[PDB]
RNA sequence: UGGGGUAUCGCCAAGCGGUAAGGCACCGGAUUCUGAUUCCGGCAUUCCGAGGUUCGAAUCCUCGUACCCCAGCCA
RNA sequence: GCCUGGCGGCCGUAGCGCGGUGGUCCCACCUGACCCCAUGCCGAACUCAGAAGUGAAACGCCGUAGCGCCGAUGGUAGUGUGGGGUCUCCCCAUGCGAGAGUAGGGAACUGCCAGGCA
RNA sequence: ACUUACCAACCCGAUGCAAACUGCGAAUACCGGAGAAUGUUAUCACGGGAGACACACGGCGGGUGCUAACGUCCGUC
RNA sequence: UCCUCCUAAAGAGUAACGGAGGAGCACGAAGGUUGGCUAAUCCUGGUCGGACAUCAGGAGGUUAGUGCAAUGGCAUAAGCCAGCUUGACUGCGAGCGUGACGGCGCGAGCAGGUGCGAAAGCAGGUCAUAGUGAUCCGGUGGUUCUGAAUGGAAGGGCCAUC
RNA sequence: UAGUCCGGAUUGGAGUCUGCAACUCGACUCCAUGAAGUCGGAAUCGCUAGUAAUCGUGGAUCAGAAUGCCACGGUGAAUAC
């Protein structure tokens, strides 16, 4: 699971996710997995579906993840009542909008790239996307 | 660098009498000169100036840059600022100590009526 | 230099065994004898004799 | 907090007193100061660190 | 483990540009010299701006460094 | 002045020579000397660093000037402005006096002398030395020592690089092994 | 889960931000036929682990660990 | 007209870096220091008396875009008002409209006074 | 002093994130000045009388909550 | 209770048992002025000397510093060093800011007297924003202002102050 | 009255002798070096008169190798209620 090391404030205000993305060619890989929805991604997802791609296109290729979490979510426990402080680091999180390459992938043959994006996009919350490196 | 240390030594006292808004009797030492100016308060135009690489004073003296040359232009500065209408200014002694010969300098355009 | 805070500095005579009698400034205070100099110090004899150990 | 209180008092004839704080541990020495003095009006010493 | 803020200073431009001004108003209530001082304003001691004398407020941006000066024109 | 004069005639002339300088004052001259006795056991001891000031009042002619500490570290138990050593920078005639003493009758009366190492050049010229006793100059009475204190000199030139300070000292005949 | 306390030589237990003190033990010598007792000498913990403030941390702060004590209620 | 010095406007299209050049005057380094004055030591700086020497450094000027800097048009984001939906987010009409990036521009421009040369 | 499938500072190139980051920066709002039309002075000051100081939902911007609540706390309509 | 940032929607203000931190002082120099100076860190060389105490040179640019939090400031320095000093003055104050009020804040200038500077000038505390407590009651010093027949005094007032 | 002209360990160099042969691993010599040690904690030992103490000499074993062992003499105590 992926987590900023160090952060500078430990609990962070919701904010909203509005608007489309910055990371949206694929950059260092060639083949790449774009987000469609909006949504937000915890860590346990993000590492769930990179095993997910490891296992698939077996230990050949290489892979980019692309985002990365650094937003805590923190949650009140169970028969707590409202107030009383913010609540407790629980997960964390990367916001996603519509246009994010989530991962890329490089090294393989764009028939196990489907199939290793097919495989890791059953493990988000997001409608996912393939997407090929575009030249300009 | 030494000019550069001698400009922001100035600068101050440039900055005050620019935000007061008097005409200033800016001097300039060098090795084998002084340099004397009186600037109208808007800063940009000249009125009066007088040094030692003009003839009409070099002539009379026997080295350009000692205290005696220098006490000779704040004499000019001061004769030159009487005749056009000039009599009260502020000394800028421009990043240089109040010692030597800007002493001299403005000591010699004091006695000959020049009131700062 | 400042007035007297400065130790006196005053022109001396140093004479080694070289036969080397130099006139010098010295806050010594007094004549001087030596043995070395620069002129006639076993420097490139001492270097030799460094090198020269070997076999 | 540590810093007192003392009277600056004047050398005059006057009663007319300044007023300030004074560290007493590090500065046991008494405080003079040639402050103004409105009933003399003129400005003359003043004394006694409290 | 919080809950505290101080109360707020009401700080910033009191008077905009081409706002006429008497002596002595203040224009700039301000924490450091976020604006400087120009011709015919003052700063106080808390870096308050203030008309030194009657005119005009003139917000400028002078010198080698992009400082933003504040005038008064004389009017 | 025996020295400055040697300079201003054969050293510039040589040197003149060997590089192909087109300026007659693009030449190397040595700017100051710096003698410096960081002490640092003054820690503890004032009378130690005042014996250390007339060391260096000895060596060279001058007064030293006693140097506090710029940071505090606390790998050496020191303090914000603590005095910790003290130098002395000769310039003008006496630079060449105390640099005529130096190569002429201090350096011969070092102990075990092999030759100064000649990779003591900063990059930029300026050479930088260490002597371990004061006892090897003359003016140091050896009966009246107390601790033994080395200094380090510091010859800081008007040369570019430093093989031109190897040509400019070495034209001095400064030993070099 | 919260509040408080403790962690320092093999063991029990003192430490004041500039140095680690005590007892039992252990090691060597001596007494003794030999062992216990005794006597003479010693040693000894860089202080639970990590990060920070400081010139400097066993000492101060924060976090984690391990063990104790108190509370965890009215319905 | 060209060059140099002073005081300004302007505040990176103006600054950096690389390369070339200048000293008759100017400027800078320089020469000396017992004096005016100065160094928590030192004429290094400050200061004074000078002018032998060099333009090496510095500074100015001329090139050079390697960089900094400026920067459209178009599109995108956002958004005021009115309306709509599948409404934690968007769409429509309409008004404003970036930031970044691109083409490109670009090694400043100028006022007063003073001196040197023609 | 001799080797090395391991990690990695700084620097450079490329990619993201930020309420408590900003070498950029809107719309709107706000303040000030001038002008036309319209408005039963709508404005300000002073004086008589109050009431009210439990608010609710709905849009938009947010905090908290689980972008849960016909939840809670603000800003504005 | 008070200070700083965010929330806070680009003027001000704005809530919650919202997110983060601090104060209840220090200073007679750490204030005033005049004159001067410019950091952190890294590299290289160098006696003890070491990763890091001093010296010299270079790169670097304020990543430093600001008596103590944070924000905004600061090179003309508000940072650092030295000389002389008491303006850390007294009476006022055009005009403003800010509060429901009590109150709080900024202030050119005027008068008297002063410090620094050759002078222009600057100085009514500190780079700014925290470092605090109404009234009553009472204590101390000054001032015939009052002083229950009258002259005093007691007590009260006024000014300073605890 | 000093770690000293005390003390001689240790170590470097140069050698002599014996012995086929001195590296492991002799003895002695010369030059140089010059530690520890300033009267010894608890405890412990020997000695009653030519004794203890102290000073030298010889021998056996043995080619060479004793500070040991076995002998020999010189000076020569104290104390025993």
């Amino acid at each position: 699971m992926l987590q900023p090391k160090r952060t500078k404030f430990r609990k962070m205000h919701k904010g909203r996710n509005r608007g489309l993305a910055q990371g949206t060619d694929v950059s260092f890989g060639s083949f790449g997995l774009k987000a469609v929805g909006r949504g937000r991604l915890t860590a346990r997802q993000i590492e769930a579906a990179r095993r997910a791609m490891t296992r698939a296109v077996k230990r050949q290729g290489k892979i980019w993840i692309r985002v990365f979490p650094d937003k805590p979510i923190t949650e009140k426990p169970l028969a707590v009542r409202m107030g009383k402080g913010k609540g407790n680091v629980e997960y964390w999180v990367a916001l996603i909008q519509p246009g994010k390459v989530l991962y890329e992938m490089d090294g393989v043959p764009e028939e196990l790239a489907r199939e290793a994006f097919k495989l890791a996009a059953a493990k988000l919350p997001i409608k996912t996307t393939f997407v090929t490196k575009t030249v300009m | 660098d030494k000019k550069s240390a001698r400009i922001r030594r100035a600068t101050r006292a440039r900055r005050k009498l620019q935000e007061l808004g008097a005409t200033r009797l800016v001097v300039h030492r060098t090795p084998r000169h002084i340099y004397a100016q009186v600037i109208a308060p808007n800063g940009s135009e000249v009125l009066v100036a007088a040094s030692t690489v003009e003839k009409a004073i070099a002539e009379q003296l026997k080295y350009t840059g000692n205290k005696d040359a220098a006490a000779a232009v704040g004499k000019a500065v001061a004769e030159r600022a009487l005749e056009k209408g000039i009599k009260d200014v502020s000394f800028d002694r421009s990043g240089f100590q109040y010692h030597g010969r800007v002493q001299a300098l403005a000591d010699a355009a004091r006695e000959a009526g020049l009131q700062f | 230099m400042k007035k007297d805070i400065h130790p006196k500095y005053e022109e001396i005579t140093a004479s080694c065994s070289c036969g080397n009698v130099m006139k010098i400034r010295s806050t010594v205070g007094h004549d001087l004898n030596l043995d070395v100099c620069s002129k006639c110090h076993p420097f490139f004899t001492g270097k030799q004799r460094d090198v020269a150990t070997g076999g | 907090g540590i810093r007192e209180k003392i009277k600056l008092v004047s050398s005059a004839g006057t009663g007319h007193f300044y007023t300030t704080t004074k560290n007493k541990r590090t500065k046991p020495e008494k405080l003079e100061l040639k402050k103004f003095d409105p009933v003399v009006r003129q400005h003359v010493i003043y004394k006694e660190a409290k | 483990r919080n809950g505290r803020d101080s109360e707020a200073k009401r700080l910033g431009v009191k008077r905009f540009g081409g706002e006429s001004v008497l002596a002595g108003s203040i224009i700039v209530r301000q924490r450091g010299t976020k604006f400087h001082a120009g011709a015919n304003v003052g700063c106080g001691r808390d870096h308050t701006l203030f008309a030194k004398a009657d005119g005009k407020v003139k917000f400028e941006v002078k010198g080698p460094k992009n400082r933003k000066f504040i005038s008064i024109e004389a009017e | 002045a025996k020295l400055h004069d040697y300079y201003k005639d054969e050293v510039v002339k040589k040197l003149m020579t060997e590089f192909n300088y087109n300026s007659v004052m693009q030449v190397p001259r040595v700017e100051k000397i710096t003698l410096n006795m960081g002490v640092g056991e003054a820690i503890a001891d004032k009378k130690l660093l005042d014996n250390a000031a007339a060391d260096l009042a000895a060596i060279s002619g001058q007064k030293p000037l006693i140097t506090k500490a710029r940071k505090s570290v606390a790998g050496f138990k020191i303090r914000q402005g603590y005095p910790i050593g003290c130098k002395v920078t000769l310039r003008g005639e006496r630079m060449w006096e105390f640099f005529e003493r130096l190569i002429t009758i201090a350096v011969p009366r070092i102990r075990d002398f092999r030759g100064l190492s000649a990779k003591s050049f900063d990059g930029r010229g300026n050479y930088s030395m260490g002597v371990r006793e004061q006892i090897i100059f003359p003016e140091i009475d050896y009966d009246k020592v107390d601790r033994v204190r080395g200094l380090d000199i510091t010859i800081t030139t008007t040369a570019k690089s430093d093989e031109e300070g190897r040509a400019l000292l070495a034209a001095f005949d400064f030993p070099f092994r």
